């Protein structure tokens, strides 16, 4: 039971947190204009199914 | 203390901060939560606080209350009009407040 | 017939920090280079600043530009052709009395 | 071999692209942008980019890396603000106001006529007004008529709130007025409604604080 | 027992499962396995690819089970013929096609199994429709860091194809591997139906497109080319004695004459031309 | 005449920037 909570934690050390935003406008079906929030713009895309 | 869930209660004095902005932008969060959930109530005790009435061109200070206050006479008429969204206030004087609130 | 000059420059120029120090130089260098010339004025400077009421506490930039306008008029003219013309409300404000 | 060699050039896009204004250009293919991280740059730029596109202070891309003008954007892209998007017009008719046959009367040809007869202006000398200004003891229907005059129009309608630039931050606040008034150049004849100017619009001076 | 100069054979369908699968799964590594055959001590060929099953992060990506894997080289032993691992590939999303430090540890794993099993490195965004970044490498070890690793008989994997990348050396090259050269084998059969893939049957070459938006077309760019020529008269007039750099700097705006001039002349000469030579032969041909 | 006043704040903004050629594992 304790080696199930150390596993949990094996599994829990690689995620990597994510960078929260909002999207401007569509430029194309694969281009995007997103904004973060601290500050600048960007030129972005989606993955395939989303 | 009948819905338990959809009730918005305001001190109308922890608003006040230290920037220049930052005060419209919670009252411009609060009413879009009270757009999200649809049957919405709005209570802000004691507005002499917030209120006022006017000052013929007084401290900056002033200034950034009243700019405060214009947000609240915008977004109760202004151009995107409200939907069972009701707002009690109360306050023990009522002659020192805005006549156009 | 002399060569007019009006000057607006009501709080736009106010503003402008780092040329503040140059619009009263090259403005009465042109005075001097076009012809027997005459400037107009009028409340701009009045309703920028009077005295060191905005004194010590941040200089207000606007009446650092007006010790610099009593600093050329204090330099040389005696007239030598040019006079300058001035108009305003709000008479009892400003700093006349060092300027009489 | 050139029409190849112009395709090949094209793998500097490739989309992690970050968002700049173009500013001002010194010479043959060199010039100066302003990011959008704060700063302010002297780049190069593509032989490839047609010079037609340049100068209302257009929205452009740079590389990350390197930061060099790589394409040039739609230029009603970075505004961050839309105009009446596709629906919300309040419903409001033009007959729901009762009696200010006057006024309303005013504001519409105010508003619509000199995008008809504009010449009729120059030719008495009337130099005709690019804004108007409205006022009145509060509720006598200011808001209301400038409410209705969205439903039954067919112009670009952007509204603006009095006191939303005021941000804590250094000059947002000039780049957002900046970010209004391209949008209504680019758009169409477009029609800007900033209801209390109050907020900003004030006498008194420059209290340095 | 020594290196060469290798080469790396391909397969044309297989560069066009590498990047499917890599466009595919844009924003992660994706991973595959590389099927081919060892045809002398000098040269690599892979004649297939094919991906498996997969489960990833945004940091990391891993396989499942290998019970689908000797399954899927059993049913192609059977279906044509049977053949031969050779190595593998993924993807590096927008990066310097670099080996990573978890891509490198699978290369001990592999190489000791097979000795050149070769490690491929696939880009679908650095790409553009020109040219793909295609990229293959070959693990070196360290404890031969002082003697000599290839004997170098000839000029072929030194100078060519370019010197090595600032971004892919930052890592890389020459430490810890080697990089390897890469052609294109085509078969006979299928290099004269990639060729003629475009073109369309004799309806398309015998069209006549419509006269009502045709003459609507050349009653449109006619008009406004009435409008070019009057921007034209003005500029080519004014001249301004400015060194002409001056001239060159004061036409980046909003600025077109002599430019759209040429270009609506093309376009009314090619429409005008094909319209009527195609409306020539209908009638000699026909009837 | 005998008037006190309060103030304000505007905070500057903040911007970082790398070479961004370090990779971030190192963990298995
Ligand atoms: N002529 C009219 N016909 C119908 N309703 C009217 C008329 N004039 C005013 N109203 C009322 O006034 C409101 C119109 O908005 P309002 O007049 O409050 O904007 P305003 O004058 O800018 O007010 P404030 O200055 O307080 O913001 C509506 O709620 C409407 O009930
Ligand atoms: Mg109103």
């Amino acid at each position: 039971k304790q080696y199930e909570k150390s596993e949990n934690d094996l599994k829990a050390l690689q995620s990597v947190g994510q960078i929260v935003g909002e999207v401007l406008k569509q430029l194309t079906e694969e281009k995007f204009i997103v904004k973060a929030t601290n500050g600048p713009r960007y030129v972005v895309g989606c993955r395939r199914q989303l | 203390s009948q819905l338990d869930c959809n009730f918005l209660k305001v001190v109308s004095s922890s608003i006040v901060d230290k920037y220049i902005g930052e005060s419209a932008r919670l009252i411009r969060e609060m009413f879009n939560y009270a757009r999200d959930h649809q049957p919405c109530i709005i209570f802000m005790d004691e507005i002499d606080a917030i209120g006022g009435r006017r000052f013929s061109e007084g401290t900056s200070a002033d200034r950034e209350i009243q700019r405060t206050l214009m947000e609240l006479l915008n977004q109760m008429d202004g151009f995107d009009t409200l939907h069972r969204v009701k707002m009690i206030m109360a306050t023990n004087r009522p002659d020192t407040l805005d006549p156009a609130l | 017939d002399c060569t007019f000059i009006r000057v607006s420059g009501s709080e736009l120029v106010q503003k402008f920090i780092g040329e503040g120090a140059r619009m009263v130089r090259e403005l009465f260098v042109m005075a001097r280079e076009h012809a027997p010339s005459i400037i107009f004025m009028d409340e701009i400077d009045s309703i920028g600043s009077s005295r060191l009421e905005g004194g010590s506490g941040g200089d207000s930039e606007v009446q650092r530009t007006m010790l610099e306008l009593l600093n050329q008029l204090d330099g040389f003219e005696a007239t030598k052709n040019i006079k300058v013309i001035m108009a305003t409300n709000r008479i009892d404000i400003l700093d006349s009395a060092l300027l009489r | 071999e050139f029409l190849h060699a112009q395709e090949e050039v094209k793998r500097i896009q490739s989309i992690p692209l970050v968002i700049g204004q173009f500013l001002e250009a010194v010479d043959q293919n060199t010039a100066i942008v302003g990011s959008t991280t704060g700063s302010n740059y002297y780049v190069r730029i593509l032989s490839t980019i047609d010079r037609e596109l340049l100068k209302p202070n257009a929205s452009v891309a740079l590389h990350k890396h390197s930061n060099a003008l790589v394409d040039v954007l739609p230029p009603e892209a970075d505004s961050s603000i839309m105009m009446l998007t596709s629906d919300q017009k309040p419903d409001v008719m033009y007959a729901d106001i009762g009696g200010m046959d006057i006024q309303k009367q005013e504001v519409r040809e105010a508003v619509e006529l000199p995008l008809t007869h504009f010449e009729l202006y120059k030719q008495i000398g009337i130099d005709p007004p690019r804004g108007v200004l409205m006022y009145g003891p509060p509720g006598c229907g200011k808001t209301m008529l400038a409410k209705a005059v969205a439903h039954h129009t067919t112009a670009a309608f952007i509204r603006v709130v009095g006191s939303e630039f005021v941000q804590k931050y250094l000059g947002e606040g000039p780049r957002m007025v900046r970010d209004v008034f391209r949008l209504a150049k680019e758009n169409a004849p477009a029609i800007i409604f900033i209801d209390e100017i109050d907020a900003i619009a004030t006498k008194r001076f420059d209290a340095q604080t | 027992a020594v290196d060469t100069a290798e080469q790396v054979y391909i397969s044309s369908l297989a560069l066009l499962k590498m990047l499917k699968h890599g466009r595919a799964g844009v924003p992660m590594e994706v991973m595959g396995l590389m099927l081919g055959e060892f045809v002398d001590d000098y040269t690599v060929r892979v004649i297939d690819v094919f991906a498996m099953p997969q489960s990833g992060t945004g940091v990391s990506v891993e396989a499942v089970d290998p019970v689908f894997q000797a399954k899927m080289l059993d049913m192609l032993k059977q279906t044509g013929r049977p053949e031969m691992v050779v190595g593998w590939y993924h993807s590096h999303p927008g990066f310097g096609c670099w080996l990573s430090g978890v891509d490198i540890n699978t290369q001990q794993s592999f190489e000791a199994l097979s000795e050149r099993a070769v490690a491929v490195v696939v880009d679908p965004i650095q790409s553009v429709k020109g040219k793909v970044v295609i990229d293959a490498f070959r693990l070196i070890n360290a404890n031969m860091m002082v003697l000599g690793h290839e004997p170098r008989q000839t000029t072929s994997n030194l100078g060519h194809l370019n010197k090595p990348s600032i971004q892919a050396l930052i890592h890389g090259l020459n430490r810890h591997y080697y990089s390897i050269t890469i052609n294109y084998r085509k078969n006979e059969l299928e290099q004269k139906m990639l060729l003629n893939l475009h073109k369309k049957s004799w309806m398309e070459g015998l069209t006549l497109q419509d006269y009502s938006e045709h003459c609507k077309h050349n009653e449109s760019v006619v008009k406004e080319m009435l409008e070019l020529a009057k921007n034209y008269n003005k500029a080519v007039e004014e001249e301004d004695k400015m060194t002409p750099e001056q001239l060159a700097i004061k036409n980046v705006g909003k600025q077109d004459p002599k430019r759209h001039l040429e270009e609506h002349v093309d376009v009314l000469m090619t429409s005008n031309i094909v319209q009527c030579l195609a409306a020539m032969l209908d009638t000699v041909v026909f009837k | 005449x005998x008037x006190x006043x309060x103030x304000x704040x505007x905070x500057x903004x903040x911007x970082x920037x790398x070479x961004x050629x370090x990779x971030x594992k190192x963990x298995x």
